[PDB]
């Protein structure tokens, strides 16, 4: 039982750990989409609105 | 092409080694919790941080 | 009895621990030996360019 909530503890806070993980990374590299908009060029837009 | 490396490609790439590092953790987790008596000896360090 | 052979048994899988701890060193030596005999030697090479 002892072993047993040793392993529990480990997966408590591993899980923490790979959530940020997991979570940072998808963020940072979608964001870097999110920042690659087409530039705010000097030009009238090639089909008027 | 080769010049950069494609988002797409990037994340699918970084979402299979957080799977792996997953896959590791949860080896080492199941190593840790099925310890028996019979076969290991009860670590006191790692007991007393955890 | 019963306890006796329990002994037994938790020998055998004392055993199998062993082995299988032998096979974690190997095979982690052997992923790190083989990454590097098959491409270590071109990388060498271009690096030395
Ligand atoms: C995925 C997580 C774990 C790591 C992310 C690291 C970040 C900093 C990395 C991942 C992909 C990288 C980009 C990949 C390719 C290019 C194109 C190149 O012409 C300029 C750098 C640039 C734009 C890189 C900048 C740094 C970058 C955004
Ligand atoms: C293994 C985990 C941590 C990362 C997974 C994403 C990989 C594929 C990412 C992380 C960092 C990235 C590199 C970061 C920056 C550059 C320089 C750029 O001029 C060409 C692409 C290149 C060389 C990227 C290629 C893709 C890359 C290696």
């Amino acid at each position: 039982s002892d072993w047993v909530r040793m392993g529990n503890a480990l997966d408590n806070i591993c899980f923490w750990a790979a959530l940020v993980l997991f979570s940072v990374g998808s963020s940072l590299i979608f964001l870097g989409a999110y920042f690659n908009r087409v530039p705010d060029l000097p030009y009238a837009p090639c089909i008027q609105p | 092409t080769s010049l950069s490396v494609p988002l797409l490609g990037r994340f699918l790439i970084f979402v299979m080694v957080v799977a792996t590092l997953i896959v590791m953790n949860c080896v080492i987790v199941l190593n840790v919790s099925q310890r028996t008596p019979t076969t290991h000896a009860m670590s006191p360090r790692l007991r007393h941080v955890l | 009895s019963d306890q006796e052979s329990n002994n037994a048994a938790a020998e055998w899988k004392y055993v199998a621990m062993v082995m299988d701890h032998i096979l974690l060193g190997v095979f982690m030596l052997v992923c790190i030996i083989g990454t590097l005999a098959v491409f270590a030697g071109r990388l060498i090479e271009l690096n030395q360019q």
